[PDB]
């Protein structure tokens, strides 16, 4: 998110791609798990697209 | 939405070109 | 960094000729839009927050 | 029956953490419960309410609580064959 | 180099400071407080054994204590607003969402989630699942933070702030951010009083930072709780407390005066200051202790007044200190304007001249000295003009002549009154047409607009907006109205959850983009509005009628308080837009045109 | 030895209030 | 706390005055 904020330009489109082979990034830890969930609902919000 | 461009949004996905197919 | 099968080429591998195929068609297609490349879970880090 | 009724209630002790997750807190405190687990809840069963509910006595039970499954249940059986 | 600060985690002060805070009795937050500082001095003693001239003290951590007394750093230039907006931004928020909504409408209770008026308790729910749980930032790093957020703000740098802002968010936990925005806002709400705090630290503390205004200087000296300092009086260039005066009984004066002549001088308006001259050096403090030398100028070679006043003083006089109150005078019309024109010196107490100390001479000496120490010049710098008086009668005529004259009040002196900085009356009063009863005019009228408390007054009306009606035609009511000025004191809590609860169903929300008809706003827009046929009338006691831009009547209430919402008079009976314009006009502004008769 | 040694962690008068229902069946 | 009384809290709830109750 900050890196896309850093960009000055008008942006059409926001998007984000995650490359990962881990289904279960955050099982050991809970609150890790529901702080990514609450950072990737306000990205939702914000505007930008999760892939 | 469905067949958008993953690459460039907003365009359709171009199909591959398929030169002569003969029926 | 693991390949299930042998002679495969591993997920990072995979990722990176994505990322590279994705950088190639952007430059032919449209090279005024922006890219960007970010690695999370490495040692070393590289950010403005200092994360 | 009571499978049914376990997942149901794990369903709702999801919702619960959810909720107590998402930053919340009850107006009141009496209204709390303990986390749901069906091995320490058949065990206690077992151990504390089985001898009552195991006495048949004369059958009243069975007919007073056990008729509606049992008629349904041999009409089940009656219609299969 | 070693610092204590650097070795203690901001987590250990944040939580020192929730555990006082959560006390309801003052020997707990007593017994905290004592057991932290007990701690912070054995770490002190530990830390430093073979080193001389240790400059570490607790300053780094007393001044996150008590914000409101940094003086050393300079204006963070955020507040609630602008610090919500900062966390919006940083944290990426949706503009529109319900978190960015209630961190900016933080007033608001239609959210109803839990405290509706503290700025800090929304921001730290809202930032509870944006955070860590254990912080990594020592209380050096966060002063080092806080100067270069000041800095910042001096040095017009908003990218560094917001960087460093950043960091601040991202290396600490949701208790953590919430102290340090309750610091930033400089509002504690720790409960517990600044004097019982320097108690704690030391026996004289609350006196030697007095006499110095510098928390580094009391914090550094006043180290060790054993030794402490001999004497403690006003030092050159080091701010003082000014003295105050405590309100006047109209016929106690003689009882207050231990039946002695006393000094009667006309009451300024102006800006309360002290300058204290070295030399060719100046040093210019506020009443608060803030410098203001770059206002009023160091040297002779710059400033708005050093320049010019400083032919004025005598050649032996190398060593001075001043207390007076600036005016602008005009030229024009040769006067002093209250709060072309050019900054004016009166000046009424000399604490010190030469290189011996006038605290604790008699006001006699000091007024002595003050009339030979330079020779006023009209219009840059003067004194103060005296009179001698023992009777009440002398009293009354002076106040008379004020009144008539369209001043502020008399202040009254006792000649053997010693300065005393921070005392609220030893012998110094003001008298006003305020405090006598009848003198003023009361404007009942009616109310059209409130606004949400903040504080303790979290979910209810602490202020409203009041408005004139204007002159109906005859046989009809009236339908308009005028904003006239706003009101939030004056009334008590019961009386204020009375009033609220009177017209909390009425309320109607205000939307800017569609104003009331009934009701015309100029610049200032209530955030709920209510109309005019269901109100009440409220009374109050204005001190004089100031010219406004912020407001359609144009002019504006100085010192507005409620006297009482009347009951018995009705919602039409409110003042007409004619009778404001008779009222202003009858003496020119102030509202005190009626003498005192007895 | 750091930061962590060195850091830890009848009178009145009784009042009543009658509540009276007047409901019909009362 | 058991036998308080109703009217006075604070204060053990006196037994009624019976008398001279001769026994069996
Ligand atoms: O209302 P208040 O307590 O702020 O008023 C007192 C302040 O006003 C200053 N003041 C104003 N006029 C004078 C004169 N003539 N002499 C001394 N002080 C004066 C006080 O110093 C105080 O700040």
């Amino acid at each position: 998110a900050n890196l896309f904020s850093d960009v000055q330009f008008k942006m059409s489109h926001k998007r984000i791609m995650l490359f990962t082979n881990e289904d279960n990034p955050h099982g050991n830890d809970s609150a890790k798990a529901s702080r990514a969930r609450t950072k990737a609902g306000d990205l939702r919000d914000t505007g930008i697209f999760l892939d | 939405c469905p067949g958008e461009s993953l690459i460039n949004p907003g365009f359709k996905s171009k199909k591959p070109a398929g030169g002569v197919d003969f029926d | 960094f693991e390949s299930q099968s042998e002679d495969e080429l591993t997920p990072f591998d995979m990722s990176i000729q994505c990322i590279q195929s994705v950088y190639i068609s952007k430059i032919i297609s449209s090279d005024r839009d922006l890219l960007a490349v970010v690695f999370y879970g490495t040692e070393k880090d590289k950010n403005s927050v200092n994360f | 029956q009571v499978r049914e009724l376990a997942t149901l209630l794990h369903m709702k002790d999801l919702e619960i953490q959810d909720y107590q997750e998402s930053g919340a807190t009850l107006i009141r405190d009496r209204l709390k419960t303990e986390p749901f687990e069906e091995n320490s809840f058949l065990e206690q069963f077992m151990i504390e309410k089985l001898p009552e509910a195991c006495s048949i006595g004369d059958g009243k039970p069975f007919v007073m609580n056990l008729q509606d499954l049992y008629m349904a249940v041999t009409t089940q059986e009656v219609q299969v064959g | 180099s070693q610092t204590v600060a650097s070795h203690v985690p901001f987590a250990d002060l944040c939580s020192t400071l929730e555990r006082i805070q959560k006390s309801k009795g003052r020997a707990e937050k007593i017994r905290h407080f004592r057991e932290f500082l007990d701690s912070w001095r054995k770490f002190h003693d530990a830390l430093h054994k073979n080193h001389k001239d240790v400059t570490d003290s607790f300053y780094p951590a007393m001044r996150l204590i008590l914000p409101q007394l940094e003086r050393e750093r300079m204006a963070y230039g955020i507040k609630e607003t602008m610090l919500a907006k900062l966390y919006i931004e940083l944290l990426n928020l949706p503009r529109d969402g319900k978190d960015a909504l209630k961190l900016l409408n933080y007033r608001t209770p239609t959210g109803t989630h839990g405290d509706a008026g503290d700025f800090a308790m929304i921001a730290y729910f809202v930032l509870k699942p944006r955070c860590l749980q254990k912080g990594s930032l020592t209380i050096q790093q966060v002063n080092d933070l806080l100067d270069s957020i000041a800095s910042n703000n001096s040095a017009k740098r908003k990218d560094l702030i917001k960087k460093s802002l950043l960091q601040l968010i991202t290396q600490s936990s949701a208790l953590e951010q919430k102290w340090l925005i309750r610091m930033i806002i400089k509002d504690l709400k720790l409960g517990v009083s600044q004097q019982t705090i320097f108690s704690v630290f030391h026996n004289d503390a609350a006196e030697l930072h007095n006499v110095t205004t510098d928390l580094e200087k009391v914090c550094r000296q006043l180290h060790d709780p054993s030794v402490g300092l001999s004497d403690i009086s006003i030092t050159l260039f080091s701010a003082f407390k000014p003295m105050l005066a405590a309100i006047a009984d109209i016929e106690h004066i003689e009882k207050d005066m231990k039946h002695q002549s006393f000094y009667i001088e006309t009451k300024l308006d102006g800006e309360r200051m002290q300058m204290h001259k070295d030399g060719d050096v100046y040093k210019y403090f506020s009443r608060n202790g803030y410098n203001y030398t770059d206002q009023f100028g160091a040297s002779p070679t710059e400033g708005s007044l050093t320049p010019f006043i400083h032919n004025a003083f005598k050649a032996d006089i190398q060593i001075c200190i001043l207390d007076g109150e600036m005016m602008a005078y005009n030229p024009n019309t040769q006067t002093f304007m209250q709060k072309d024109l050019q900054t004016c010196y009166c000046v009424f107490d000399v604490l010190m001249v030469n290189n011996k100390k006038l605290g604790h001479e008699t006001l006699r000496k000091r007024y002595e000295i003050l009339s030979s120490i330079f020779t006023p010049i009209p219009g840059r710098i003067e004194i103060v003009q005296k009179t001698q008086a023992h009777t009440k009668n002398e009293v009354i005529d002076a106040l008379n002549e004020a009144i008539d004259k369209r001043e502020e009040g008399i202040m009254v002196k006792q000649p053997l009154s010693i300065y005393k900085p921070d005392k609220r009356g030893e012998g110094w009063l003001k008298i006003k047409p305020e405090y006598v009863s009848g003198l003023m005019d009361e404007l009942d009228i009616l109310i059209v607009g409130g606004y949400w408390g903040k504080g303790s007054r979290g979910g209810m009306m602490s202020h409203f907006l009041c408005a004139v009606a204007e002159k109906p035609p005859p046989g009809e009511k009236p339908s308009v109205f005028h904003t006239l000025s706003r009101v939030g004191s004056g009334c008590t809590m019961k009386e204020l959850y009375d009033l609220g609860l009177k017209l909390a169903k009425y309320w109607k929300p205000f939307h800017r983009k569609a104003p009331p008809s009934s009701i015309l706003c100029g610049t200032e827009k209530p955030e709920v509005y209510i109309e005019p046929c269901n109100s009440v009338i409220v009374q109050i006691k204005a001190a004089e009628i100031v010219p406004s831009d912020m407001y359609k009547t144009g002019c504006t209430l100085r010192f507005p308080r409620i006297e009482k919402i009347r009951d018995d008079k009705e919602w039409h009976e409110c003042m007409t837009l004619d009778d404001l314009e008779q009222l202003r006009g009858k003496a020119s502004g102030k509202l005190a045109s009626k003498h005192l008769y007895i | 030895s750091g930061w962590e040694s060195y850091y830890k962690t009848y009178s009145g008068r009784d009042s009543l209030i009658f509540l009276v229902d007047a409901s019909k069946a009362m």
